[PDB]
RNA sequence: UUGAGAAGCUCAGACGAGUAGGCAGGCGUGGAGGUUUGUGACGAAGCCUUGGGCGUGAGCCUGGGUCGAACAGCCUCUAGU
RNA sequence: UUUCAAUGGCCCGUCUAACACGGACCAAGGAGUCUAGCAUCUAUGCGAGUGUUUGGGUGAUGAAAACCCAUCCGCGAAGGUGGGAACGCCCUUGUGGCGUGCACCAUCGA
């Protein structure tokens, strides 16, 4: 009843309908995937369509910083949901149009970031970055689904340490950071995926372990 | 780049100057027995790839700009980027008044109309 | 592209995201006087674009 | 602020090891193309 | 368009049925339009042409030359008005055909007949 | 060869990615699957989807993650009742093809994605049709 | 969506009608060339027109 | 450095008669659909020319005279070409 | 362009060295076209299937077009061993080794 006006074709109803969401999604129940992935075929298109390359990159912020409304429960379902609907349907874009959905997975990956750093404060890190890791292993980094373009893994390395500093600029503490790129060029079968992703990665062990 | 022309002289069909039911535009003879097809010394030459022009200097009349028809006041338009590469040709069957507004638009874009002058006796 | 309408010089730009829009699918931007303003205004406006 | 389109920050990279890949191969060519000249 | 397949539209069989109609045909193929004071006052945009109409002449070289028709020449398909008249060489007077689609009516010859196609045709007197 | 026969323009495009594909990687598969878009249509035969099956899972049943990859047309094959979890990249697939993996298996692929799958074209089987037809 | 259906649903004005589909995935072959899936594996490249 | 009609652009070498024959690309004529916000009584088509221009060529474009109602370029289809 | 000078230049086509045969000239006409059958190659659509047009239904805007289609019917209807396309893992970088080996060809099975 709420998505349909999501994919408006008037930037005038498309953002009307995107502050309303805020308050249809900081709902305190339990959402099931698929209607997760209704949802994302939504934005999906309301950042589809998208003009000016001073309201994209302003359109991501909100819809980067639309994760800290989800709910605890269902926050890391909306993530995945998101690198699913990210993944799915990364090939039918064109150059054109590409470099701004770069930037909504570069805000996606730092808003994961930022949430853990929020969720560190309440319990410790350790467990938080795991499932957040097991967000990564039925996402993205799932060795078994083929379908998962290399160009979401490739962007997806370069943009990982630098946002992890971004958000931590005093010091990023040890944790399992680095453990989806290393289980993905063990045993992933897309060959390129593990030859190249350490060619990309530019992962520091000075501090992880 | 200088424009060279390989000849001067046109083809012109062998025997097309004795007879008046042959036409001047050349047609390769067919017969062996022929003193042309055998190329004998003396006869008259024949169209060959030899004469090609530069492939650069092609087209381009001995000014150096290329023909281009322009059949109305929307055609010399499309030259505003390409006035010193092409001349405008003006069409034959185009007004004599269509005709003088072309010439004073082309004369603003700086494009070299060839025969600007037909019809167009100025006062 | 850049195209003049009447006197003043114009520059019209367009996008995929309006592609679907014959009427709304060109903007503008009309190019000033000074001939070193009007490069410095089209940069400004086609920027990273190649 | 309008960042960049960070398809042109992927070849800023690559076009740093095409180029440092190449001006190594131009002091190690210079200097090698010496001893050739003598020899 | 026209959807009815018992009217043609060949140019052979309509330059035909022209030229060669007989002379009950050739009188209504030749009519005049009324004026714009009588277009009110009789409610029809135009009648046949009757002999001893008051016209005027809008088109044509002998543009405004009011007169009375003279002698409706229905063979070659033209009025013939009075005094509108070219010279000729010998010294005697031509008449100047005049096309009936060029007149405009001003003053009917109303007759019985043409009030009985007057009051039903759409007008009255 | 050295230009397609056929006057597809969405064949035109394949050509226009795998010739460029030929000539910036080292890879001969490229240099095969470019090798194989210019022959005609009776020079590119079906394959069933049984003789695919076949091919990959027999002997040690090496079938782990290996696309199968023929520039052709997958056809079907009805005689085979089940199906495994397949996956094939060719030009056309039949809608019974189609419709007899995805019910129980894989992927099914255009040579487009294929290319963004396997770009230098490693783990994967390039098989081709039997051109014989016994006498024409 | 009765006359001529989709791609894997047959259009319901017409008996055994499927749409097509295409020999290519993405309607649009200059933007896989660019993509990240290529320009990552192909190799060091020429220049354009050499020099002479 | 922009030279991406990737059916484009660019670099370098060798070669050049040609019969029967084989292959390929084009030129022109009458009609048909689409297109040129197409040309035309301020002169369309045609015709003539000790005028100019292009193409290797089949051909095309044009100035002058004549003349008086229609006509052409481009992409396809068609042949009593 | 007209002409002059210098140098060259056996009349064209059909024939079989010359010939012969055709040629007074100019204009317009004028000759591998249509149809059925078979085969090759290529293109496209579908594919163990394929083919609407004998018909029927429909078609208000050339309604002989386009569009839809029942019942027949026509054409068709899983052996090892060697190579060998390609692709992994290699470590003698490669070389070579190592594994899976398509079409096609040999070899022994039926």
């Amino acid at each position: 009843p709420f998505i349909k006006k999501l994919a408006a074709n008037d930037r005038k109803t498309r953002d009307k309908a995107l502050e309303s969401l805020q308050r249809f999604l900081s709902q305190k129940k339990k959402f099931e995937r698929l209607d997760f992935l209704k949802l994302w075929k939504g934005l999906f298109y309301c950042m589809w369509m998208a003009d000016k390359p001073l309201y994209q990159q302003k359109l991501s912020d909100n819809l980067a910083a639309l994760v800290p409304i989800v709910w605890i429960d269902n926050r890391i379902l909306f993530q995945s949901t998101f690198w699913e609907t990210m993944g799915r349907e990364w090939t039918g874009i064109d150059i054109l149009r590409t470099d701004k959905f770069y930037l909504l997975m570069r805000r996606f990956c730092a808003a994961a970031f930022r949430d853990i750093q929020t969720r560190s404060k309440t319990a410790l890190l350790d467990k938080v970055v795991a499932e957040y890791n097991q967000m990564w292993m039925d996402g993205p980094f799932n060795t078994e689904n083929l379908a998962f373009p290399n160009g979401i893994l490739f962007h997806l390395a370069d943009i990982w340490t630098e946002e992890l500093r971004k958000v931590y600029p005093e010091d990023v503490p040890k944790a399992d950071w680095y453990l989806p790129f290393d289980s993905t060029i063990k045993s992933s079968h897309n060959v390129v995926l593990r030859k190249t992703l350490p060619k990309r990665l530019d992962r520091v062990s000075e501090y992880t372990k | 780049v200088n424009i060279i022309k390989k000849r001067t002289k046109p083809f012109k069909r062998h025997q097309s100057d004795r007879f008046k039911r042959v036409g001047e535009s050349w047609r390769k003879p067919r017969g062996i027995d022929s003193c042309v097809r055998r190329r004998f010394r003396g006869t008259i030459s024949m169209p060959k790839i030899g004469y090609g022009n530069n492939k650069k200097t092609r087209y381009c009349m001995p000014n150096g700009l290329k023909a281009f028809l322009v059949r109305n006041v929307s055609d010399v338009e499309l030259l505003l980027m390409h006035n010193k590469t092409y001349a405008a040709e003006i069409a034959g069957n185009v007004s004599a008044r269509k005709r003088v507004e072309i010439v004073e638009k082309a004369r603003a874009l700086g494009v070299k109309v060839t025969n600007a002058g037909a019809k167009v006796r100025s006062q | 592209t850049v195209r003049e309408d009447n006197g003043k010089l114009y520059l019209y730009m367009k996008t995929i995201e309006r592609a679907h829009f014959p009427s709304k699918l060109w903007q503008r931007i009309k190019l000033s006087k000074n001939y070193a303003k009007a490069l410095e205004q089209i940069d400004q406006q086609l920027l990273y674009w190649p | 602020s309008i960042f960049a389109p960070e398809s042109l920050l992927k070849k800023t990279k690559a076009q740093k090891q095409s180029r440092e890949q190449i001006v190594a191969a131009a002091a190690e060519k210079k200097s090698a193309r010496q001893k050739k000249r003598e020899l | 368009m026209k959807f009815s397949r018992d009217v043609t539209s060949s140019r052979r069989k309509q330059r035909k049925a022209h030229f060669g109609a007989p002379s009950s045909v050739r009188r209504v193929l030749m009519s005049a339009p009324l004026s714009k004071e009588l277009r009110e006052q009789y409610k029809i945009r135009s009648l046949p042409v009757r002999r001893d109409d008051q016209i005027t002449v809008i088109r044509g070289s002998n543009k405004g030359r009011e007169g009375k028709i003279t002698s409706v020449y229905r063979k070659k398909f033209l009025l013939l008005i009075e005094r509108v008249t070219r010279e000729k060489a010998n010294g005697a007077s031509a008449p100047v055909g005049i096309d009936a689609s060029k007149v405009v009516i001003t003053k009917l010859h109303l007759d019985k007949d043409r009030k009985d196609l007057i009051v039903r045709k759409g007008g009255k007197v | 060869r050295s230009k397609p026969a056929s006057e597809n323009v969405y064949l035109k495009l394949l050509v226009k990615l795998y010739r460029f594909l030929a000539r910036r990687t080292d890879s001969r598969f490229n240099k095969a699957i470019l090798k194989r878009l210019f022959q005609s249509k009776t020079n590119r035969p079906p394959i069933s989807i049984s003789k695919i099956a076949a091919l990959t899972s027999r002997k040690s049943a090496s079938s782990q993650n290996k696309t199968t990859v023929v520039v052709g047309t997958v056809t079907d094959d009805e005689r085979m009742l089940t199906v495994p979890k397949l996956s094939i990249a060719a030009l056309r697939f039949t809608k019974s093809a189609r419709a007899r993996i995805l019910k129980a298996g894989g992927e099914v692929l255009t040579l487009d994605q294929l290319a963004l799958r396997a770009p230098t074209g490693s783990n994967t089987v390039l098989v081709r049709g039997k051109k014989h037809a016994r006498e024409a | 969506d009765s006359v001529f259906g989709s791609t894997t649903e047959v259009a319901q004005l017409k008996k055994n009608y499927f749409l097509p589909e295409n020999i290519i995935s993405n309607a649009d072959v200059t933007r896989l060339i660019n993509s990240d899936e290529i320009q990552s594996i192909v190799k060091a490249a020429g220049p354009s027109r050499v020099k002479r």
